[PDB]
RNA sequence: GUAUGUAUUUAUUUUAGAACUAGUUACUAACAUUUUUUUUUUAAAAAAUAAUUAUAUAG
């Protein structure tokens, strides 16, 4: 409740307190690629982003903010949403040919990969805490399909 | 916050010497001062001693033969004392010469600055390393690596940041087409009042000057081809 | 102003002291480039009597 | 500190992993202002001397 995360289309990451309008925290490389999505696993230890070259970056959430990688998965064009299990072992990501990847947060080995009916691509994918191994995923197809 | 070293003279240990080797391959002989600025605690003459004295692979170090022992006592008697003249005269460095001479004619304290360090025998090291010979080595593998200048550096990082702002316009013109609502791809401007689009024109188009032989249905083909596969991009995408 | 003049802040006077050191301060950060930049932020003249 | 370059669209063109922890190096930054002469012994002894500074730097 303290501080928040941005990104933006100038492939740059800013971290700021809360209304001070100075970024405590520039994450800037010159190989990076800016991330339309951002989120924190629930174990707080940690935010990843998903970056545009087709991987998902990680992290700290704590003090001198530094950077594991999870790929296999084609997520170029669109901006797609990742979600994590509510006991925080697994990360699940869309793709642009409607099938959903699903990681271990442990190791980050792919552990999963589950197709979709609809040709068109998913983007948005979210996880129950309450209920384990429950997930949803939907996009530009329409219809929204409740996954294991 | 190193204290400043004022004068560099010191021990030649193993590590200062492989990286003197790497540096020289890379570097050049004529470079000095670029070569001892990659090895702390040396200087840009003693890394000159160091190459030219030991280091060089075209030096001679072996056993005299005995026309050689014999030339050495013979020259060493026509011309007094001058070292260098008479290891120029027998293709070895001057200090084996003068060593080989003291064995002839036979049959350093601590706390002493040597001044033959460069000529003599390294030093092999302890087994893990020291803290600033691990900072030296990745300092020098460092300044080994880059090739490349100022410009060519900064063209690298605008490729790449022009590569993903393309990709950024094209989402947003997916999302868009998603919606319903079918924004053209602007393009770029021109930076002068003359300067050439590419898909308006066949921009310098040289007709192959045609022959003898007959060339209608063949265009017909070509051109049937090229329309079927205009037509496949814009319905199935490629 | 010295500390033996101390005490003639307390007259019945009016009188202000004014103080510019946080005025123009900024944060440094990395650019593209190697090179750091400075940005400036907010600032305040300290004046009390 | 310049040079120089880059960014700023609305007036609608028809359909092997997990956690904890602190300092050492380089490099960069127009960003920031605790006296003088000695002597002597192994901390103490001697001798000595005098109304208060720049906003100025570029290929």
């Amino acid at each position: 409740g303290s501080k928040f995360i941005s990104s933006s289309e100038d492939k740059t990451v800013r971290i700021w307190e809360n209304q001070i309008n100075v970024p405590i925290k520039q994450i800037s490389d010159t190989a990076q690629h800016s991330m339309p999505f951002l989120n924190v696993h629930p174990s707080q230890n940690y935010f990843c982003a998903q970056s545009m070259d087709n991987r998902i970056y990680s992290f700290s959430l704590k003090p001198k903010y530094k950077r594991k990688i999870f790929k296999g998965h084609s997520s170029a064009g669109y901006g797609i949403s990742l979600a994590f299990s509510g006991d925080g072992r697994y990360i699940c990501s869309g793709d642009s040919k409607s099938r959903l990847f699903t990681w271990d947060w442990n190791t980050s080995r792919l552990l999963n990969n589950i197709k979709i009916p609809g040709n068109k691509p998913i983007t948005q994918v979210d996880w129950h805490p309450q209920e384990t191994s429950k997930v949803i995923c939907s996009g530009a197809a329409g219809k929204i399909y409740v996954c294991d | 916050p190193p204290v400043p070293i004022y004068v560099k003279g010191g021990v030649w240990t193993n590590v200062e010497d492989q990286i003197l080797k790497a540096a020289v391959q890379k570097y050049g002989t004529h470079q000095w001062s670029k070569v001892a600025s990659l090895l702390q605690k040396k200087t840009a003459r003693q890394s000159e001693l160091r190459w030219n004295e030991y280091l060089n692979p075209k030096l001679n170090f072996t056993e005299f033969s005995k026309e050689e022992d014999a030339q050495l006592l013979d020259l060493a008697r026509e011309l007094p004392n001058q070292w260098r003249t008479i290891a120029d005269m027998m293709a070895r460095p001057a200090q084996v010469c003068v060593e080989r001479y003291n064995r002839l004619l036979e049959s350093l304290k601590a706390g002493d600055i040597n001044p033959n360090a460069e000529t003599q025998m390294a030093r092999p090291d302890n087994g893990d390393l020291e803290d600033e010979e691990k900072e030296m080595l990745a300092e020098a593998r460092a300044r080994l690596l880059n090739t490349q200048g100022k410009k060519a550096t900064r063209k690298i990082r605008e490729r790449m940041l022009e590569e993903s702002k393309r990709i950024a316009e094209l989402q947003k013109r997916r999302e868009l087409k998603q919606a319903g609502i079918n924004v053209a791809i602007k393009k770029p401007k021109k930076k002068y009042g003359t300067d050439i689009d590419y898909n308006e024109d066949i921009v310098y188009e040289q007709a192959p000057m045609p022959g003898i032989y007959d060339t209608s249905t063949e265009d017909r083909q070509i051109k049937k081809k090229f329309e079927q596969f205009e037509r496949k991009v814009n319905r199935k995408g490629l | 102003l010295n500390s033996s003049n101390y005490a003639e802040l307390f007259n019945n006077d009016i009188k202000l002291f004014v103080d510019d050191t946080n005025v123009y301060r900024v944060t440094v950060h990395k650019t593209f480039e190697g090179n750091v930049a400075t940005k400036a932020i907010n600032g305040c003249i300290f004046t009390l009597n």
